[PDB]
Formats: structure tokens, sequence, C-alpha cells
């Protein structure tokens, strides 16, 4: 479906 | 402070329903809930970010959780199941990918019958008479066993006082039977504390059993939230 | 036959040029089926065979909202690797991001990956343990440690474990039907 990215 | 999570001790019955509060921090937005069972590895259930949905892991369709405007978050289980019976964390971080702070974590085991709940029997036994002249350290094993399910906190208390130095428990609660558990820890304490008759020893054993809201099929006491203890006065010889 | 689906994730900074182009593209096997655009006239999710034009319309918008999010925190990033690293305020950059799981003829996972690259070169990656990480310098020393105080390694893990197989095994019904 696709990651959800969050900051790094 | 610290963020708040209750129930943390609930028995229910094969197909039956419940919820799950977490208050979290004043101020943090970001909620996620955490299913760890009584196994091993940390599974990622949901995450919620102001109110709102951010990511699904493993939260299954049976159970579903919502935020509400003072941001404390409900996990609502619909037809539970024993593959449920684990514990439940709620991590509240300010916002996603600062720092996140666990709850206390919810303990839910589900029982296929409500009556097999039976709470522990308790009983202590004083050291032997060769332990305490030969190694000159005494040890005091205490067995509680007959309960289910095993929401059970042993804990040592001489004098009126807690402590934990010195008390070796079992891990985990080694499981007689199908429906009855047992647990056993021992207190190793000196031949000159154990000889002396003025010190009080006592192993108590908490038991989390069923709410005030599941009723009693009558005929038996019910078996509410109870600490049972057995203690033992030092004696000379 | 063990099948698999990874996706790539490309933010190449351009400064002053305009903005950083931000692309995903997904791959299910070894064949593309799916690809975001940040540099279109309307940008959004668009299909890349004729088995993937089958999924829903829900399908598209509800990944576009998703899409359009990890634009918006790559941007940040590339700004915030700068600091890490100390880097001239006007220069271009690229990050990029291989996400994906692989599984068995069984179903059963295999193994699930997720590594970072800066500048062509590599910068963190999950473990094959799937709780822990290996930072390559000092500056992804400082963003492990954010990972870990956010539990960030639980996220990605059930990503691997539960939504990348689930959705594999939709999406391999899909193109075997089609």
């Amino acid at each position: 479906r696709g990651y959800v990215y969050q900051g790094l | 402070s610290g963020v708040v999570q209750s129930p943390r001790h609930i028995i229910k019955e094969k197909g039956g329903r419940s919820v799950l509060t977490c208050i979290p921090i004043s101020g943090h937005s970001n909620v996620v809930w955490y299913q760890q069972t009584l196994g091993k590895e940390l599974k990622f259930l949901i995450q919620h970010y102001e109110k709102v949905e951010r990511d699904k892991g493993f939260l299954p369709c049976r159970f579903s959780v919502q935020q509400f405007d003072d941001y404390h978050s409900e996990m609502n289980m619909s037809a539970l199941e024993l593959e449920d019976s684990a514990m439940y964390f709620c991590a509240s971080s300010l916002r996603w990918g600062d720092e996140q702070y666990f709850g206390p974590g919810t303990r839910l085991t589900v029982v296929e019958d409500l009556r097999n709940v039976t709470p522990p029997k308790v009983s202590l036994r004083e050291p032997s008479k060769a332990e305490i002249a030969n190694k000159q350290k005494a040890t005091l094993q205490c067995q509680a066993r007959g309960f289910f399910p095993d929401h059970v906190e042993l804990s040592w208390w001489v004098n009126g006082k807690e402590v934990h130095s010195g008390v070796s428990t079992d891990p985990q609660a080694y499981k007689e039977s199908n429906y009855s558990y047992s647990l056993s820890s021992r207190l190793r304490v000196s031949a000159t504390f154990w000889h002396n008759p003025r010190n009080h020893f006592r192993c108590q054993v908490q038991f989390h059993g069923l709410s005030e809201e599941d009723k009693w099929p009558e005929g038996s006491p019910k078996p509410v939230t109870q600490n049972i203890s057995a203690e033992a006065w030092g004696r000379a010889d | 036959g063990p099948h698999s689906l990874r996706y790539f994730v490309t933010a190449v900074s351009r400064p002053g040029l305009g903005e950083p182009r931000y692309m995903e593209v997904g791959y299910v096997d070894d064949t593309e089926f799916v690809r975001f655009d940040s540099d279109a006239e309307n940008p959004r999710y668009e299909p890349r065979a004729r088995w993937m034009e089958q999924e829903g319309p829900e399908y598209w918008e509800c990944e576009t909202q998703k899409a359009k999010g990890n634009e918006q925190s790559f941007r940040v990033d590339l700004r915030t690797l700068l600091g890490y690293y100390n880097q001239s305020k006007g220069g271009s950059h690229t990050i990029q991001v291989i996400s994906g799981c692989e599984v068995g003829s069984d179903g059963r996972l295999l193994r699930g990956y997720q590594q970072y690259a800066y500048d062509g070169q590599d910068y963190i990656a999950l473990n094959e343990d799937l709780k822990t990480w290996t930072a390559a310098d000092m500056a992804a020393l400082i963003t492990k440690h954010k990972w870990e105080q956010a539990g960030e390694a639980e996220r990605l893990r059930a990503y691997l474990e539960g939504t990348c197989v689930e959705w594999l095994r939709r999406y391999l019904k899909n193109g075997n039907a089609t």
C-alpha cells in the first residue's frame, strides 16, 4: 500500500 | 504526572466485550496503542494524531479505537477470543516522531468459563533446621497454588514493611492443570534474623479476580479482586 | 515461487531552481505497477499495469493523501540533514529509501528491509531482527536515537510483517486474475 514516513 | 491507563486487570469471558481507556500526558496530541502478548515481541496496533488516524498496523477489525476532544483514547474490544489475552500499552508522544511515554499497561486475560476463576491458596513453610545449621542462611518458601488466571503479584512483608532484598520469585507462573495455576517464591534470610522470635514474616499474594459488573453464578463466593497472605513468626531453636 | 513487493522513494533537492521533486515508485516482484511524481500539472498516484487499474477509486485518493504527506516530511528532512552535516544552504541533495517485504511461495515472510540513503551513500537501515537499527555515521547515530525514543522500529516492523504481506497477497491476486 505504502509506508507513512515520518520525520527522521 | 505520567500517562494513566485503566482498568489494569480485567477478566472477560470468551465472546464478551470490554473497553480500554488511556489518559495521555496533558497537551500530548499523538497517542498510540501497543499490544504485547504473554509471549514476546511488541505488536504495533494503531496510532492516532490529533483525533484522527495516522497509521494502522495489527489492529483487527474487531477492535475499534478513537481519540476524543480531551485527546484521551479508548480501545473498544468486541467479540473477544483467547488469542486476545495479552497486555496492552499506551504511549503518548507530544508530536509524531517525538519521545513517547508509555502508560502502566493493562492486563487482559480471556477465560473460557467465568466459573473457573478462583482465588489462590497461599501457605508459608519455615526453613529446614538442617539449612540454618549448615548454610546459616534460612530460606522461606512460599507456595501459592490453585488460582486462575494468573493476575498474581506476590510480595514479601517483614515487620509490616515490604522488602525486596534477597527474595527470589518465579518469573512465570507454572500451570499445574488446565484451569489452575501455581506460583512459588523463596526468601533467603540469615540464621540470626530468622531465629529472633520478634520478627514477623508474611508472604502476601495479590489476586485480581472478577469485577463487580460480571454476574456471579450463585452457590459460591464471588472471586473478587483480593490479596491473601500467609504469615509466620520467627522461632528460636 | 517467492514473490516480493518493494517501493523506491526519491527526494532530489534543487536549491533556488525550484522545490525538491519527490517521487514514489512501486514494484511488485520486479514489475513497476504504480508511481507518484511531484513534477506534474496535477500530481497523483497512477497505475502502471492493467491489473492495477482494477483497484478502486478510494485507493488512489487514500494513497495520494499519504504520498503528499510523505513529501512534506522529506522536504523537512532535506533541511534537517543539512544541520547535521553542516552543508551549504544552497546545494543539491538526494535521499533514497527502499522499502519492501519478500515472501516465499508459502505466503510466509522471508525477509523485510528498509534502507535510507543519502547522496548515493548509505545512511541507516532496519536490521534482520526488525527491532534494531544500524547507523552509518555520526548523523545517523543521532537519527537512530530519535527513532528508538519514538518507537519507530515497531511501526515499521508492523508494516513489514502485516500491511506489506497482506497487500502483496491482494496485489498478486489482481495480477494473476488479469
